[PDB]
């Protein structure tokens, strides 16, 4: 399938199918393929993949917390090289937020 | 390996602490200077192995409110999930 890595397409996919698109791999999976974060070699070892699916602890409480709710995140707009500052955040009950300023601020998108 | 030094006595705000980390850990220019951001960098940016030497930790707690401990906690949590981090608290 073609890469879906935009705020809107990843949000609609998550909302519709309740899972990330297949161009996303978690950081441990990436690491198993030989990703070395400081080398920025993600696209060499896993062509067309983006980091996504890892747990987002929400330590500062900037996303709404509720008992039982877990958050995960995924990189948005990545193609290759070093990672950027855009992330989509999605909960176990399917609330969706984004940030484009490396987690300083968040906007609710679903 | 990567070495980072924090001189606790020079830390006069949670912003100073994030700016020192930005420099010492060679963080992205977009670094969000928050815990979410630091965890993101520790797990998808920073080079390993990493030695963090945190001098005057107690003094850095005074002007960071809960900041210094929250930060240390993120690095401990990174080391708990496999990141190769040595933390020196002096």
């Amino acid at each position: 399938a073609q890469v879906i890595n935009t705020f809107d397409g990843v949000a609609d996919y998550l909302q519709t199918y309740h899972k990330l698109p297949d161009n996303y791999i978690t950081a441990s999976e990436a690491q198993a393929l030989g990703w070395v974060a400081s080398k920025g070699n993600l696209a060499d070892v896993a062509p067309g993949k983006s980091i996504g699916g890892d747990i987002f602890s929400n330590r500062e409480g900037k996303l709404p917390g509720k008992s039982g709710r877990t958050w995960r995140e995924a990189d948005i707009n990545y193609t290759s090289g070093f990672r950027n500052s855009d992330r989509i955040l999605y909960s176990s009950d399917w609330l969706i937020y984004k940030t484009t300023d490396h987690y300083q601020t968040f906007t609710k998108i679903r | 390996m990567k070495k980072a030094v924090i001189n606790g006595e020079q830390i006069r705000s949670i912003s100073d602490l994030h700016q020192t980390l930005k420099k010492e850990l060679a963080l992205p220019e977009y670094y969000g200077e928050n815990l979410a951001a630091l965890w993101d960098c520790l797990t998808g940016w920073v080079e390993y192995p990493l030695v963090l030497e945190w001098r005057q930790f107690e003094q850095s707690k005074q002007l960071t409110e809960n900041g210094a401990e929250s930060v240390l906690q993120v690095f401990r949590e990174a080391k708990a999930e496999g990141c190769d981090i040595t933390i020196i608290l002096s």
